[PDB]
RNA sequence: CUGACUGGGGCCUGUAGAGCACUGAUAGGGCUAGGGGGCCCACCAGCCUACCAAACCCUGUCAAACUCCGAAGGGUCCCAGGUGGAGCCUGGGAGUGAGGGCGCGAGCGAUAACGUCCGCGUCCGAGCGCGGGAACAACCGAGACCGCCAGCUAAGGCCCCCAAGUCUGGGCUAAGUGGUAAAGGAUGUGGCGCCGCGAAGACAGCCAGGAGGUUGGCUUAGAAGCAGCCAUCCUUUAAAGAGUGCGUAAUAGCUCACUGGUCGAGUGGCGCCGCGCCGAAAAUGAUCGGGGCUUAAGCCCAGCGCCGAAGCUGCGGGUCUGGG
RNA sequence: CGCCUCCUAAAAGGUAACGGAGGCGCCCAAAGGUCCCCUCAGGCGGGACGGAAAUCCGCCGGAGAGCGCAAGGGUAGAAGG
RNA sequence: CGAUCAACGGAUAAAAGUUACCCCGGGGAUAACAGGCUGAUCUCCCCCGAGCGUCCACAGCGGCGGGGAGGUUUGGCACCUCGAUGUCGGCUCGUCGCAUCCUGGGGCUGAAGAAGGUCCCAAGGGUUGGGCUGUUCGCCCAUUAAAGCGGCACGCGAGCUG
RNA sequence: UCCCCCGUGCCCAUAGCGGCGUGGAACCACCCGUUCCCAUUCCGAACACGGAAGUGAAACGCGCCAGCGCCGAUGGUACUGGGCGGGCGACCGCCUGGGAGAGUAGGUCGGUGCGGGGGA
């Protein structure tokens, strides 16, 4: 009697990070992901790890484009 | 007896047994059906129980439709022992079955013997049933 | 199902996109090549030239360099300097490399 | 034949008021048309146990209308296994698919020799004019044996119906009896064990 | 003034449900590789399959680690309401780091435990203070500053113990069911639907008849309608199954479905709903809390009144906080 | 007994049990940077030795292949060659 | 740069056993007894009617399956008791339950009679002596109307034994 | 500002598959060549250059068709936030607000921005 699972990793907190509308600042991280959920739009960029990130001070849009994935924009202030 | 040829996972949760049945519940081949009116899991040997009633009754003819199937795993941990150290070891397998589901259909036979063979059949389960026979509201469906 | 010339002019049209430059569009067929400077914030085409609309004569070659100068001459009249060059489907090289370098006789920045 | 209903226009009753007041709720429509009606319950199910989704129902509503229409959907309470609301598709002139009744003439051959004829098929579905529904489509199935089969390729149909499936689509077996002598066989048959497919490194 | 909570708006989500398009499972049928087996061959082919059966398709389904779908909700930001023993910042002092019951959602367990392990909530803990629940931490009611021989209510109650109705109207139950249990069984009772069969005379009772092929066919060791089968066909008729049940080792015999006469209006079979009956055996003396209750003092439906707490109100007082 | 993936986990995050399943303790001098070009698995048909599958040709085939290794996410408008 | 410091936030640079010769501090935060909750297992009773019984499902039986009751078994759990709730068996003394061993009353029988079988009612009384073994139990000897089975902290050690 | 074509976007299959039909003046393509620039793990197939005799056969564009694919109500139901009841339980109901998925009726052989060449 005895059990050969009991194994489970740390939890990774994923997921996105600041929704629509909100006023984020340069750096700002939007979302953490694994692969391309969500793929990176007007003043955004994507770091080695997937992770979305806000180029600029702005306000947070997402765009849902069909065919082509979910985009994250921010549109300046 | 009935259970599955291969599976991907060796042990399942239990679950829960609300509501109506999914679907099944309607007659879809033969001329009369078994209802379920309370869920319960029916294991492997009950529904060859009532199988072999049916074609023991029918002696030599018609035809059986056995329609629920048992793909549930079924645990118990060996008497006596603690609680704890793993999840049980597969004992039997069972099919979920929810109030409203057509468990058995059959054909090719009198009205006579398809209600006795029925209702023979009903007695081997553990639960209460309802003999039904094909209406336009199944051939609606 | 795509073709290679489509992912062809979908991969380095990304690319370039990306940078958020005004893009210098060039089209060649068999007789001719054409140049659009493309605002892709708007979708709106800022200015043209293009051998047919030059009426212009031989070697291909030597077209595609004026055309290029023709659409520099008129891509500083309205202000328009840096840019992006947009290969699209063809090789940097002869005709579309022609017409690049003539834009950049006339002060196209890029 | 063609049966008649009286039907009643609703608006706002809940659904559950009028299965109270043994009324069915239901609703009618084609592409001009769209009204929420109920019938009563009890007279409902007398005309469908006869004219299925087969025959035409022809609803006499209050405002003096008539209107010729085939039962396009009934809905079932799973638990109770009672009718909770029907579509009456309300025939127009043009054609229109629609599922006609089969009549299996004849004895099977295999089912004098002990087989059971299983009816695959109970109606079929075609592409037919209003003004032009058969009572049924007969089949003869006297030439089956354990164990062949009908399709609708071999379906002969009346003039101005066309199939609406594929004519491979089967539509009739005799099969082989329940044999009690099968059962010791099947008692002390061996049955290994289910195989778990294999994870990981292990595939 | 930023708070909990709330209104509107945007974005994020993959559960409930459902579905089968993916990953697997899956019964049957169709179709059809490959096997098995059967004819026919060793001259290498060919055909037959009520055999196992891949792929595919059709019908019908299953899944925490499946999802073509997909809620209710939940989370977060913005604007607004919100002045609360709200919130934010800095610092002083802690205690706690054994929880527990209950409701819902799961896992483990056995669709066990006053079991066990998480999640959301709640109460007890610390409200073993108060009313109800016979008694009883956590079920229902309700958050006890003090005093009153004043009033209204809550849950729960109003025949007596015991404060208030032996209150009113409609129905059910006869089991003391109510006042502990299941498969299943039943001419218990009441209310509904649905067939039929019947004054072209039904059902019941009484009255006859119920018959030749036929001691029949698989058949011998009996199988003669009624030990199992691969059968139900005639004939004389008002009517009659080579047969419902009983009987024989066989036979016969009774008697059914069955037709005629007799009376003279109902009769047989289903299915559903309400309330009851059985199934119901455990150890000191019994009992619904007791007494006792039957057009209830039980149960269902609809009402009016009252009783009922430390809740709320009236009156008087204390203290702290806020405002004068 | 630390670490990773999935589920349990109640559609944000997090969430336990000696609950259900698997993996890691490496590797690559290219398997890294950039520029340029290219597009799979699979099915059918055709082709010496050559086969279910070697390599060739044609047609269909949006991604079921591939991405060093578990699982998941992601991915050809490339992260694949 | 040197870590299977892998007990992976890593006590030392450096470490295994035994105690029935044992001791202290604590815990009913946690086991062994008994009780409790539960009832898987256990014991008993039913449902279904394959098939047995020459014939005949139900005299006596009851495939495969299905539903319960009890709380005497073995366990699960860890809720009072670890500032102590003494344990098996016997003896003594009873008392209760009834799923009845006998005696009384019955129905069915594949009941001729006599003797049985099976079920129902019934707890008033009764239910032996001995060999073996610590035994409970069980086997055996000789009888008997019968040599019942369970509960009472596996009843009873401020009653005895040990 | 209308029709055709050529570039290039946006919506993200109501835009796709398939069948048929259509167009070469213009534009586009195939095409004619492989000297030159450049090129093939072999091949001027591709990429590339110089051309202008031909053909819209292939491709592309534009039409028509609903066999497939794609989209898809209304109504009803499942489920449910919040509020209540019932059952020994497995579980079952009621109120209020929300409300699928499947399926049915039906829809669809695309719509649109900007620039360029041509036509009226
Ligand atoms: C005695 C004490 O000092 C304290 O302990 C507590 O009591 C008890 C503790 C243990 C116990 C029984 C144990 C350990 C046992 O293993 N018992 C089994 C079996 O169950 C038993 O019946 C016998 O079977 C044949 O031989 C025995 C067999 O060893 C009995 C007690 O009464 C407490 O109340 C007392 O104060
Ligand atoms: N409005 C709701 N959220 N209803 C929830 C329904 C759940 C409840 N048990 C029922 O079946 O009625
Ligand atoms: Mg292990
Ligand atoms: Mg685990
Ligand atoms: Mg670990
Ligand atoms: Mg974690
Ligand atoms: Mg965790
Ligand atoms: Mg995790
Ligand atoms: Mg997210
Ligand atoms: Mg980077
Ligand atoms: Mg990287
Ligand atoms: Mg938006
Ligand atoms: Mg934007
Ligand atoms: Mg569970
Ligand atoms: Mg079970
Ligand atoms: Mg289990
Ligand atoms: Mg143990
Ligand atoms: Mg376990
Ligand atoms: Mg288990
Ligand atoms: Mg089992
Ligand atoms: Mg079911
Ligand atoms: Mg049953
Ligand atoms: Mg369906
Ligand atoms: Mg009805
Ligand atoms: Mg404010
Ligand atoms: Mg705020
Ligand atoms: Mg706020
Ligand atoms: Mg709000
Ligand atoms: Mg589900
Ligand atoms: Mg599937
Ligand atoms: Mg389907
Ligand atoms: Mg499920
Ligand atoms: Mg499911
Ligand atoms: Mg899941
Ligand atoms: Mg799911
Ligand atoms: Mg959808
Ligand atoms: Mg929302
Ligand atoms: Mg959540
Ligand atoms: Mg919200
Ligand atoms: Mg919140
Ligand atoms: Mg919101
Ligand atoms: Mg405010
Ligand atoms: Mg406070
Ligand atoms: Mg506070
Ligand atoms: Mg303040
Ligand atoms: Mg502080
Ligand atoms: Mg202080
Ligand atoms: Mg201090
Ligand atoms: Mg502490
Ligand atoms: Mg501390
Ligand atoms: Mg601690
Ligand atoms: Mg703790
Ligand atoms: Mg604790
Ligand atoms: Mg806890
Ligand atoms: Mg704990
Ligand atoms: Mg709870
Ligand atoms: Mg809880
Ligand atoms: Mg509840
Ligand atoms: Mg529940
Ligand atoms: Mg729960
Ligand atoms: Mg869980
Ligand atoms: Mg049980
Ligand atoms: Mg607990
Ligand atoms: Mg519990
Ligand atoms: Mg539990
Ligand atoms: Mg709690
Ligand atoms: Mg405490
Ligand atoms: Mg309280
Ligand atoms: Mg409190
Ligand atoms: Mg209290
Ligand atoms: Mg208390
Ligand atoms: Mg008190
Ligand atoms: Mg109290
Ligand atoms: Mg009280
Ligand atoms: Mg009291
Ligand atoms: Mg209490
Ligand atoms: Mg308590
Ligand atoms: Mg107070
Ligand atoms: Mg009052
Ligand atoms: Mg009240
Ligand atoms: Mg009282
Ligand atoms: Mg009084
Ligand atoms: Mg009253
Ligand atoms: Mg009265
Ligand atoms: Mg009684
Ligand atoms: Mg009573
Ligand atoms: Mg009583
Ligand atoms: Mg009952
Ligand atoms: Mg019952
Ligand atoms: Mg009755
Ligand atoms: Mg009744
Ligand atoms: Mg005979
Ligand atoms: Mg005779
Ligand atoms: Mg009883
Ligand atoms: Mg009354
Ligand atoms: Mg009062
Ligand atoms: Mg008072
Ligand atoms: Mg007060
Ligand atoms: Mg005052
Ligand atoms: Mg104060
Ligand atoms: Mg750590
Ligand atoms: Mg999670
Ligand atoms: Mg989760
Ligand atoms: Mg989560
Ligand atoms: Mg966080
Ligand atoms: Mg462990
Ligand atoms: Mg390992
Ligand atoms: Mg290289
Ligand atoms: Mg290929
Ligand atoms: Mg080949
Ligand atoms: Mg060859
Ligand atoms: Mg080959
Ligand atoms: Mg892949
Ligand atoms: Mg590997
Ligand atoms: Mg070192
Ligand atoms: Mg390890
Ligand atoms: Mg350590
Ligand atoms: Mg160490
Ligand atoms: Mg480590
Ligand atoms: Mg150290
Ligand atoms: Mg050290
Ligand atoms: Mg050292
Ligand atoms: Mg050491
Ligand atoms: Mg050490
Ligand atoms: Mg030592
Ligand atoms: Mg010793
Ligand atoms: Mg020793
Ligand atoms: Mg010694
Ligand atoms: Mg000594
Ligand atoms: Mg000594
Ligand atoms: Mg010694
Ligand atoms: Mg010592
Ligand atoms: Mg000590
Ligand atoms: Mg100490
Ligand atoms: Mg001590
Ligand atoms: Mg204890
Ligand atoms: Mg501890
Ligand atoms: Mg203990
Ligand atoms: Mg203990
Ligand atoms: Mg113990
Ligand atoms: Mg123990
Ligand atoms: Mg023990
Ligand atoms: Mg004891
Ligand atoms: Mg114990
Ligand atoms: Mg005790
Ligand atoms: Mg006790
Ligand atoms: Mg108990
Ligand atoms: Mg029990
Ligand atoms: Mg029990
Ligand atoms: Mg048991
Ligand atoms: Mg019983
Ligand atoms: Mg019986
Ligand atoms: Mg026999
Ligand atoms: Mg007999
Ligand atoms: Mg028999
Ligand atoms: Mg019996
Ligand atoms: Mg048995
Ligand atoms: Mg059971
Ligand atoms: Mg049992
Ligand atoms: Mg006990
Ligand atoms: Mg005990
Ligand atoms: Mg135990
Ligand atoms: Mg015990
Ligand atoms: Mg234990
Ligand atoms: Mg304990
Ligand atoms: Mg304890
Ligand atoms: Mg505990
Ligand atoms: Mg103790
Ligand atoms: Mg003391
Ligand atoms: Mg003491
Ligand atoms: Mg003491
Ligand atoms: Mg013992
Ligand atoms: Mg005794
Ligand atoms: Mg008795
Ligand atoms: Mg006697
Ligand atoms: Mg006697
Ligand atoms: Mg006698
Ligand atoms: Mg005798
Ligand atoms: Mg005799
Ligand atoms: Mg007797
Ligand atoms: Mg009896
Ligand atoms: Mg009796
Ligand atoms: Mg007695
Ligand atoms: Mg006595
Ligand atoms: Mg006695
Ligand atoms: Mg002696
Ligand atoms: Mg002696
Ligand atoms: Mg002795
Ligand atoms: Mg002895
Ligand atoms: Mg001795
Ligand atoms: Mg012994
Ligand atoms: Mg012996
Ligand atoms: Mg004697
Ligand atoms: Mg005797
Ligand atoms: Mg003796
Ligand atoms: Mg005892
Ligand atoms: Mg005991
Ligand atoms: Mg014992
Ligand atoms: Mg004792
Ligand atoms: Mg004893
Ligand atoms: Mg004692
Ligand atoms: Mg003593
Ligand atoms: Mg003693
Ligand atoms: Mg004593
Ligand atoms: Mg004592
Ligand atoms: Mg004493
Ligand atoms: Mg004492
Ligand atoms: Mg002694
Ligand atoms: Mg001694
Ligand atoms: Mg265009
Ligand atoms: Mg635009
Ligand atoms: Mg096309
Ligand atoms: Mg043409
Ligand atoms: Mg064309
Ligand atoms: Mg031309
Ligand atoms: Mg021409
Ligand atoms: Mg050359
Ligand atoms: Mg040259
Ligand atoms: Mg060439
Ligand atoms: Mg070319
Ligand atoms: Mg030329
Ligand atoms: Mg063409
Ligand atoms: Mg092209
Ligand atoms: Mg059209
Ligand atoms: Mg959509
Ligand atoms: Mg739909
Ligand atoms: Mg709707
Ligand atoms: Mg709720
Ligand atoms: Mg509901
Ligand atoms: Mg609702
Ligand atoms: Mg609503
Ligand atoms: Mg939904
Ligand atoms: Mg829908
Ligand atoms: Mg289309
Ligand atoms: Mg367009
Ligand atoms: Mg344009
Ligand atoms: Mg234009
Ligand atoms: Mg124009």
């Amino acid at each position: 009697g005895s059990t050969r699972n009991g194994r489970d990793s740390q939890a990774k907190r994923l997921g996105v990070k600041r929704y629509e509308g909100q006023v984020v600042r340069a750096g700002n991280i939007l979302v953490r992901q694994r692969g391309t959920r969500f793929k990176p739009g007007k003043n955004v960029g994507m770091g080695r790890d997937f992770t979305l990130f806000a180029l600029v001070d702005g306000v947070v849009e997402f765009q849902d484009r069909g065919r082509l994935g979910r985009y994250v924009h921010v549109r300046p202030l | 007896m009935l259970m599955p040829r291969r599976m991907k996972y060796r042990k399942q949760q239990r679950g829960r047994l609300k509501g109506a049945t999914k679907g099944g519940d309607y007659v879809a081949f033969g001329d009369y059906g078994l209802v379920a009116l309370e869920p319960a899991w029916i294991t492997a040997q009950q529904i060859e129980a009532a199988r072999v009633a049916m074609v023991r009754h029918f002696r030599r003819g018609g035809k059986i439709f056995i329609r629920i199937f048992p793909d549930k795993p079924y645990t118990k941990k060996p008497l006596e022992v603690r609680m704890g150290k793993g999840k049980g070891n597969v004992e039997g397998y069972v099919a979920v079955v929810k109030p409203g589901r057509v468990m058995f259909e059959v054909a090719g036979v009198t009205e006579e013997q398809a209600m006795e063979a029925l209702r023979i059949a009903g007695h081997k389960l553990p639960i209460k049933t309802k003999i039904v026979r094909r209406d336009a509201y199944d051939e609606a469906q | 199902r795509l073709t290679a010339y489509e992912r062809r002019k979908f991969r380095v049209r990304n690319r370039i996109k990306r940078t958020g430059r005004l893009r210098l569009s060039v089209f060649r067929s068999l007789k001719h090549i054409y140049a659009q400077i493309i605002d892709d914030e708007k979708g709106v085409t800022l200015v043209s030239a293009s051998s047919l609309a030059l009426k212009l004569k031989g070697n291909k070659t030597e077209v595609a360099r004026q055309v290029g100068r023709a659409l520099a001459e008129k891509a500083l009249a309205l202000g328009i300097k840096q840019v992006a060059f947009d290969r699209g489907p063809y090789k940097y090289h002869g005709r579309v490399k022609a017409l690049a370098e003539g834009a950049r006789e006339g002060g196209l920045e890029f | 034949m063609e049966y008649r209903l009286k039907a009643y226009y609703r608006e706002g009753e809940k659904p559950s008021a009028l299965r109270r007041a043994g009324k069915l709720p239901g609703v009618m429509y084609n592409r001009h048309l769209n009204r929420k009606v109920y019938v009563d319950l009890v007279e409902f199910d007398k005309v469908f146990r006869q004219a299925s989704i087969h025959h035409v129902i022809v609803l006499e509503l209050p405002d003096g209308q008539s209107l010729p229409t085939l039962v396009r959907q009934v809905n079932l309470d799973k638990r109770r296994r009672r009718p909770e609301h029907v579509d009456f598709f309300v025939l127009s002139d043009e054609p229109v698919e629609m599922y006609v009744p089969l009549r299996f003439v004849g004895t099977p051959a295999g089912v004098r020799a002990g087989g059971v004829l299983q009816e695959i098929h109970r109606d079929i579905l075609v592409k037919v004019s209003p003004r032009n529904i058969p009572e049924f489509i007969e089949v003869d199935v006297s030439g089956l044996e354990i164990g062949d089969s009908l399709h609708a390729s071999d379906l002969k149909l009346p003039p101005g119906v066309e199939l609406a499936v594929s004519p491979e689509e089967t539509i009739a077996a005799v099969v082989p009896p329940e044999d009690v002598e099968k059962l010791a066989e099947e008692a002390a048959a061996e049955v290994a064990e289910p195989e778990v497919i294999k994870k990981g490194k292990e595939e």
